[PDB]
């Protein structure tokens, strides 16, 4: 969170993928125009993403499902 | 320099590792006031224009 | 870069910059002058029998 | 633009004309009036490009009406002017001249079988050479003087070939054949592989083959084209007052064009050759200084007398691009200012000034003046922040909230020298830091300043949040220690807080809670340190991960109770029943990490800092001059000392003893006088308060301030309390020898005038070493990074077999290295078992956490095989299950990190500190012995006849407890199978006993050993009972030096009595210096003697360098007895004659060194033959690879453990593994006969030749052992070797060998600026490991 | 002393140094070795491309933060190809093997 | 006025500053006993003795 990253690497298990699951995650509010799922708490998005992980709703896999289903709502939408 | 009424004791971690703690009076008496004199210059030469 | 005991009364043994110029830069002591040749001397009080 | 590897090879003569953009035909630079370039010089716009964008010399094509056509009216293109960085020039040379990096390095004499000195005389136009001798009167490649040049010319006319010059050496390189001359050396390599004639093939079979495979030609060592650096990379720019400024490549190009012009003007004018020769040697000077200036000739200079900077000087040294420009750079978005104390802080917080962050965070501030709509344009926003306007702060104030930042102190000597921070903006001009990050930084608040850095991109904030934040690091990467240990102010105030003074008020009264304890002291109705009877409510996690609590009545003091209102719900009272010094604290915060975790201890660190500061100031421990007391009997020791040196000085006047013994007795007395002074003050300092409280007088620890710092471990020590109280030992004059008289006054009594001069000796000597060998340890750390470069852990686990075996290092004396702190965090190699056998916990591998060090504590097994990263077998990376615990975190280590660039910081960062008989049993233990051959003597005692037995005292448990060594046949008192109490002197031996004890009783007569030949008879006059004394070999007769003395102890019939149980004769061929005791006819019993033989930091460096020491003791090769050869021919011989193996070994050893096994005596493979040090090159070869690791992890350990500076022993293991990444191949199948190759490469080679494709056509190998300024240059990556040292050696030896890179090392992506393939950027890179294989 | 953008040095196209020169701090070679041991990658990447040497990269990075988009599109350091052309001006063909 | 750190005297071995403190306490104190006899303005008769 604001001070440490222990309680999120208890979930992720690595000191670099917690950066990498949030390097992927924390662009969607800078230029992606989206909103988080937790209470915002006036936070900069490099910890808003860290909040979403350490609230147990995000690992690397569950990010990969919302990025798949976005593409199959543009694929037949053209046709 | 000037001379300072000094007193050896720790102060709440303000004088931690050979640090100095001055009081607000010895500022206002202007005891450590130094006049530093800068020296700047303006030069004008010719050109090709 | 040492302190020879022949520096007594001529060379200050507590004056050098403490960086990499510790053994070269030196001062002269108080009462010292230089010889007519150019060597380092020191005045003394001569003893005549007690 | 996306590019993968980097190739170097020689450039063809034709390739450079495919590089360049035309010719330079003139020496001009620019026009002197109109400061515009000239034509066909080193600046021309036609060749290299425009000077202004889209404008030519006339000015036809401007402002992008015509984009990409050429202006005809001058010849100048219309494009960008950044192309002036790119476009190269090329000159034809009049005669082809030689390249210097393939001459002076050697690559052209070695290629032609000629000396480098015997080439130059052919180059310098002194001596002809045979080009093609069709007539064999002169063999090819012959140095023919001008005198004999006329002699053979008349004999042969034009039927011979002989030229002179550097185009004749092109003709020499032109003639021969690569594959044909490779055929012959490959044929006759197997004639006689001599050691003085191996490498002249073994180099040449490499280099002659490398020309064929890498596609290179023998003609390209000469230059016919000189490529020109583009002019922006050698810019002659205008300074201010008409003066200009140039690089060193402008003028060095001018001296080549004019010599390529004057030689042009000589040939047409039919010049004499003596002019044409001297023109040619000036070009040979002019080419060489352009490439490498100070290599060959007298240094061509400018007018300011310094050597001109060559191109190689732009590569070499601290001012080359590989160190000053591509590894360390300047960086924008960064600042620095002086640091100061910020006491009030929290741990993740740094104190940043307001007047600073306006310029670091300026484009961040501009980001929310346009998005907020408070600035319509950027120039509207630019003159608002410069007006310091109202909203400017509160837009910045939103941004720096939750925005990380870096703080870095040079020298950032370990991984914690650069830590992330989060700012909390103050108004001021300096930087306030947290008090528990000073110890992490080596910061004294005396004027140092730190650099701040801005994490720009999104990952850079994420990496600063997650990887390097000051709360993410609490512990050491070197060992288990926390680096948050409180230093000096609080550790007094904690010790003042928790104390036990017997007298204050309220002794033993009742209390109900630590809250109301602070009702008491804050009211003045009690004190801090005064014992009471209380109640606490503690907790425990001794449930199933659940808080279980209880509550009792206690006994403590009041100040100890108030501290218990801090601790977070996990500890007993048993940490704070004390005075709380320093080591009383360092177990508290270590335990709350090992119970609770990080985010508890982040608060717990910030919370003791909030009370130890507020209390020590409240108490106040000033230091008056009467707090410094003087020992009372201090003078009366000095008068006794001048009484004890009184009889010593007057005795040498009589001459009863020399000055050579008088000195150490004076060294004895003044020490032992001071050893009464230095004890005397320690009565009336630690208990000088004898207080009275409803009693007579009661004594305790005193309240003097200089003691309380020493009793807390805050400042000072035992030897430092001296010089403020008593005489300060002895102080040495800087020669090495020490004066006889101490400095009998401390500083409180004032030194004498003369003694302060003697005191100034240690002042410079300490400071002219601690400020000199800082450089001598910095260069150590750099090579520690280099050999540990390309290692990155890149697996989870391969899971190979068992590895190295741990046993505690209790050796010599006391219990020096407990196994608990050697197996800690390690992976168990195999299944381990109790003293109860078949009682196994571990299925061959587990994590040894904090309970298993206590499991092996109980069970007396004390020898553990563990997995170490040298015993892994995976290449280009290791398995994690040979490494152990991630010391920076406290779990098993992950997949992707670099541990070598961890381990290189674990050594150099302590490196800046560490520059400056009879034997007794000590305790009740048993006696055990190993590798034993001994014999009962006539007395009933023991004498040991084995070089390899040690005295071990096992207790009632079954683990080792002590260890002592024993020489051959010392006078022992005990045997084996015993359990004898300590305090007796058992292994009792003289410094002169080297006995000639026999094992077998017999009868001693004189036989084969006469006087006059091999002996001088020294009959002992005082007692008679000496014999014919065997002296050394260097004092006898040469007619009797053909043999040695050999005493035959006989039976009745006259034979040498054998060893009982073997049919072999054991009589003594006597070695030197042996005084035989008794004469002919006598006996000796079993075990009784025939004769008697009377007698820092660069040490850290040499082990990792493998510096072969100056007096190497020799070591054996195979089992078997010894024969001898030539006697006294410079150095002697020793002939290896095994039990059954063949016996060809004979070595030039000396008899001038003493021996261990006798001549008719057997020895084993891997043992010693002499006395002294050793090179580890043997100790890898003769003894296996699992000893040289146990050597270096223990031999270097006696430096760092000496000052007690702890480093966990996985860090020596990782970087000795890199010193063994080679082999010496013996058989064939893939390689040369006896070349060198990485064993990690040849294990890919034996991965298939024994796998089912082939049965076995493979090759057999030993292991190589390099240093650290060798194992880095003996690596496949040529860029790293150019990145580190000796590039002129490197870039020639890498060029003809076609050496590519692969972008694997942690330098190999920095120089291209790529992402590191470690950690965050590893999984990206393994995609690139497959995206080539998938595409 | 602080710096966002000051004037860059002439040849190697990197920033200057010294306060009175309006230069920048020097992130040296010894300051790299801690970051490799951290395993941090992007911070050790973007202290060389967008901060230090890439001419195009710092331009986009200016436009990255003006519009808000925290993003780093690196490229080639404009002193690495300097070292390439300098060996090319020593007549030894070092080059780039692309894909 | 200035509250320095007394935990830099023993282990750093600059000790005469404690003695520079004590003789520095005397000389300003006598500057105040003299300034007694300059504001109270008694005489110069007792001054010449003092």
């Amino acid at each position: 969170a604001r001070v440490t990253v222990q309680d999120a690497v208890e979930k992720i298990g690595n000191r670099f993928d917690l950066v990498l699951v949030a390097a992927r995650r924390a662009r969607q509010m800078q230029v992606g125009g989206k909103d988080p799922l937790v209470p915002e708490e006036n936070d900069k998005t490099t910890v808003i993403a860290l909040r979403e992980i350490e609230e147990g709703l995000i690992n690397n896999q569950i990010l990969d499902v919302r990025e798949r289903q976005e593409q199959q709502e543009q694929e037949a939408a053209e046709l | 320099g000037q001379n300072m009424r000094v007193a050896f004791m720790p102060w709440n971690g303000y004088n931690f590792e050979d640090s100095i703690l001055v009081s607000e009076r010895v500022v206002q008496e202007d005891r450590f006031t130094t006049i530093h004199i800068q020296e700047l210059a303006c030069v004008s030469r010719d050109t090709k224009l | 870069r040492d302190v020879h005991p022949t520096h007594y009364g001529r060379v200050c043994p507590i004056e050098t910059p403490e960086g990499p110029n510790i053994g070269l830069i030196n001062s002269l002591s108080v009462y010292a002058q230089t010889n007519e040749y150019g060597f380092l001397e020191t005045p003394y009080r001569k003893v005549t029998d007690g | 633009e996306e590019f993968d590897a980097i190739k170097i090879a020689l450039a063809s003569p034709d390739m450079i004309r495919s590089w360049s953009f035309g010719e330079v035909k003139k020496p001009e630079t620019i026009n002197y009036r109109t400061f515009k370039p000239e034509r066909d010089g080193l600046f021309c716009a036609r060749i290299f490009g425009p000077v202004k964008d889209y404008e030519c010399l006339c000015g036809k094509y401007k402002r992008l009406k015509h984009r990409g056509v050429i202006c005809e009216k001058c010849g100048v293109e219309v494009t960008q002017t950044k192309v002036r960085r790119e476009r190269m020039g090329h000159i034809e040379l009049a005669s082809p001249t030689a390249h210097i990096w393939f001459l002076k390095s050697s690559r052209i004499g070695l290629l032609l079988d000629m000396p480098l000195r015997d080439i130059e005389r052919v180059l310098y136009f002194e001596s002809y050479v045979v080009i093609e001798g069709g007539m064999t009167n002169l063999e090819r490649q012959q140095i023919l003087t001008e005198e004999q040049y006329l002699d053979a010319l008349e004999e042969f006319g034009d039927e011979f070939d002989a030229k002179m010059g550097a185009e004749a050496i092109q003709a020499l390189l032109k003639s021969m054949d690569l594959e044909q001359e490779c055929e012959q050396l490959r044929e006759e390599l197997n004639e006689t592989n001599s050691e003085t004639k191996r490498k002249k093939l073994t180099k040449r079979i490499k280099l002659l083959e490398a020309f064929v495979q890498s596609g290179n030609k023998p003609e390209w060592m000469i230059l016919t084209v000189l490529p020109v650096l583009p002019p922006d990379l050698r810019p002659l720019v205008p300074l201010d007052g008409g003066r200009f400024a140039t690089s060193d490549l402008n003028d060095l190009y001018r001296r080549v064009i004019n010599r390529n012009n004057r030689l042009k003007r000589l040939l047409d004018l039919a010049a004499p050759d003596i002019i044409v020769r001297n023109e040619k040697r000036m070009l040979q000077e002019a080419v060489d200084a352009l490439l490498d200036n100070g290599r060959r000739g007298r240094a061509i200079t400018g007018s300011n007398k310094r050597p001109l900077k060559s191109l190689a000087d732009m590569i070499k040294g601290k001012q080359g691009r590989f160190r000053q420009n591509l590894l360390g750079k300047r960086v924008d978005y960064s600042g620095r200012s002086v640091i100061t104390v910020g006491p009030y802080l929290r741990l993740h917080q740094c104190g940043l000034p307001k007047k600073m962050a306006l310029e670091l965070f300026k484009p961040f501030i501009y980001g929310k003046l346009e998005l907020r709509g408070l600035a319509t344009t950027i120039k509207a926003a630019k003159k608002m922040v410069e007006r310091e306007e109202a909203v400017v702060w509160d837009i910045l104030d939103e941004v720096i909230r939750e925005h990380p930042v870096l703080l870095n102190r040079a020298p950032t000597l370990h991984r914690l020298g650069i830590q992330a921070f989060e700012p909390v903006l103050i108004e001021g001009k300096a930087i306030q830091l947290h008090p528990l990050v000073c110890a992490a930084y080596n910061a004294d608040f005396d004027g140092d300043q730190m650099a701040v850095h801005v994490p720009l991109t999104l990952e850079a904030q994420l990496e600063a949040r997650a990887l390097m934040m000051s709360t993410n690091n609490i512990l050491s990467p070197a060992n288990g220690e926390p680096i948050i240990v409180p230093s000096q102010d609080v550790v007094l105030g904690l010790y003042y807080m928790t104390r036990d003074c017997v007298n204050a008020k309220g002794e033993g009264m009742v209390l109900t809670g630590p809250k109301e304890a602070e009702r008491l002291y804050r009211s003045g109705l009690a004190s801090l340190h005064a014992r009471v009877k209380v109640r606490i409510t503690e907790y425990e996690k001794d449930a199933n991960g659940e808080l279980v609590a209880k509550t009792s009545l206690k006994d403590t003091t009041v100040g100890r109770a108030i501290l218990w209102m801090i601790v977070p719900k996990g500890l007993p009272y048993s940490i704070v029943n004390q005075a709380l010094g320093k080591k009383a604290i360092s177990k508290m915060l270590n335990t709350c990490y090992r119970i609770l975790g990080l985010k508890p201890t982040v608060i717990f660190a910030d919370q003791i800092m909030y009370t130890g500061f507020a209390y020590a100031a409240r108490s106040g421990a000033s230091v008056g001059i009467d707090d410094m007391v003087i020992p009372e009997k201090k003078h009366e020791i000095i008068s006794e000392a001048e009484a004890e040196v009184a009889e010593i000085q007057e005795q040498f006047q009589s001459g009863l003893v020399t000055a050579g013994e008088r000195y150490n007795k004076v060294i004895d007395i003044w020490a032992a006088a001071n050893d009464r002074v230095s004890k005397a003050m320690m009565d009336n300092l630690q208990t000088e308060t004898v207080i009275n409280r409803d009693g007579q007088e009661e004594k305790q620890v005193s309240f003097n301030s200089i003691y309380m710092m020493a009793d807390s471990g805050a400042r000072g020590s035992a030897a430092q309390i001296r010089q403020l109280a008593g005489m300060r030992g002895l102080m040495a004059k800087p020669d090495g020898s020490i004066i006889e008289t101490p400095i009998t006054a401390n500083f409180r009594e004032g030194l004498n005038v003369l003694q302060y001069f003697i005191s100034t000796h240690g002042a410079r000597k300490g400071l002219a070493d601690t400020a000199l060998k800082t450089a001598n340890s910095g260069y150590l750390t750099r090579r520690l990074v280099d050999v540990a470069q390309d290692l990155v852990v890149t697996e989870d686990d391969c899971g190979t077999h068992e590895g190295i075996m741990m046993t505690p290092v209790i050796e010599g004396g006391d219990v020096k290295e407990p196994l608990r702190d050697r197996v800690l965090g390690r992976v168990t190699a195999e299944d381990v078992l109790k003293p109860g056998t078949a009682d196994i916990l571990v299925p061959r591998n587990t994590l040894l956490h904090e309970q298993w060090c206590d499991l092996l504590e109980e069970n007396s097994v004390d020898a553990v095989k563990v997995r170490s990263v040298v015993s892994c077998d995976t290449d280009f990376g290791v398995c994690a299950h040979c490494y152990g615990r991630d010391l920076a975190r406290g779990h098993i280590i992950n997949k992707g990190e670099a541990i070598g660039v961890i381990a290189a910081q674990s050594i150099g960062e302590p490196g800046t500190q560490l520059t400056m008989s009879s034997i007794q049993v000590k305790n009740k233990g048993s006696i055990k012995l190993s590798n034993v051959k001994s014999v009962v003597n006539s007395s009933g005692k023991l004498v040991i006849t084995s070089r390899n037995t040690e005295l071990k005292l096992i207790d009632e448990f079954g683990r080792t407890k002590e260890s002592y060594k024993v020489p051959y046949g010392a006078v022992l008192a005990k045997g084996d199978g015993e359990q004898v109490a300590g305090g007796e002197t058992v292994a009792n031996w003289d410094p002169h006993t080297m006995p000639v004890i026999t094992e077998v009783s017999g009868f001693v007569r004189f036989t084969d050993m006469i006087d006059g030949q091999t002996i001088t008879r020294q009959t002992d006059e005082l007692t008679g009972l000496s014999s014919l004394v065997v002296l050394d070999s260097a004092e006898r007769t040469a007619g009797g030096k053909d043999l040695r003395p050999a005493l035959k102890i006989v039976d009745a019939q006259g034979n040498d009595v054998l060893i009982p149980g073997t049919d072999m004769p054991a009589q003594y061929f006597l070695p030197g210096k042996a005084i035989v005791q008794l004469e002919d006819g006598v006996q000796i019993s079993s075990g009784d003697t025939l004769a008697r033989i009377p007698q820092g930091l660069p040490r850290v460096a040499d082990l990792f360098e493998a510096r072969r020491p100056k007096e190497p003791a020799i070591l054996a090769e195979i089992s078997g007895i010894v024969s001898f050869g030539k006697e006294t021919k410079g150095k002697r011989r020793l002939v290896i004659t095994p039990v059954d193996g063949s016996d060809p070994y004979e070595e030039m050893i000396p008899k001038w060194r003493q021996l261990n096994v006798f001549e008719g005596e057997r020895v084993e493979r891997g043992d010693v033959i002499s006395d002294g040090p050793e090179a580890p090159h043997d100790i890898l070869r003769l003894r296996g690879v699992h000893a040289v690791t146990r050597y270096i992890v223990n031999e270097v350990q006696d430096v760092y453990r000496l000052q007690g500076v702890k480093i966990n022993d996985k860090h020596i293991e990782v970087i000795v593994r890199q010193m063994l990444r080679k082999a010496t191949i013996v058989n064939a199948g893939s390689s040369d006969f006896l070349e060198g190759e990485q064993v990690e490469y040849s294990r890919v080679k034996i991965a298939n030749r024994e796998l089912e494709a082939n049965g076995k056509v493979g090759a057999t190998y030993s292991r190589d052992l390099l240093g650290i300024t060798k194992a880095s240059l003996a690596t496949e990556s040529f860029i790293s070797a150019a990145s580190f040292q000796e590039t002129t050696r490197v870039l020639t030896e890498a060029a003809v060998a076609g050496k590519r890179d692969e972008l694997r090392g942690l330098k190999e992506n920095v120089i291209v600026g790529r992402l590191i393939p470690a950690g965050t950027g590893y999984a990206y890179h393994q995609d690139r490991m497959r995206r080539r294989a998938a595409g | 002393h602080a710096r966002s953008t000051g004037s860059y040095s002439l040849v190697t196209q990197q920033p200057l140094g010294g306060k009175a020169q309006f230069g920048g701090q020097r992130f040296g070679e010894m300051e790299v070795w801690a970051l490799e041991a951290y395993g941090a990658a992007y911070t050790l990447q973007e202290m060389l491309t967008v901060k230090s040497d890439d001419v195009n990269g710092r331009t986009k990075m200016y436009k990255n933060i003006v519009d808000g988009n925290h993003q780093m599109e690196p490229g080639m350091p404009e002193s690495f190809n300097v070292l390439l052309k300098e060996i090319r001006s020593l007549g030894i063909n070092i080059e780039l093997e692309d894909e | 006025d200035i509250v320095l750190n007394p935990l830099g005297v023993p282990s750093r071995m600059n000790i005469g500053q404690i003695l520079e403190t004590h003789l520095g306490m005397a000389a300003k104190g006598i500057g105040d006993k003299i300034n007694a006899m300059l504001k109270q303005q008694q005489e110069v008769a007792k001054l010449r003795e003092f």
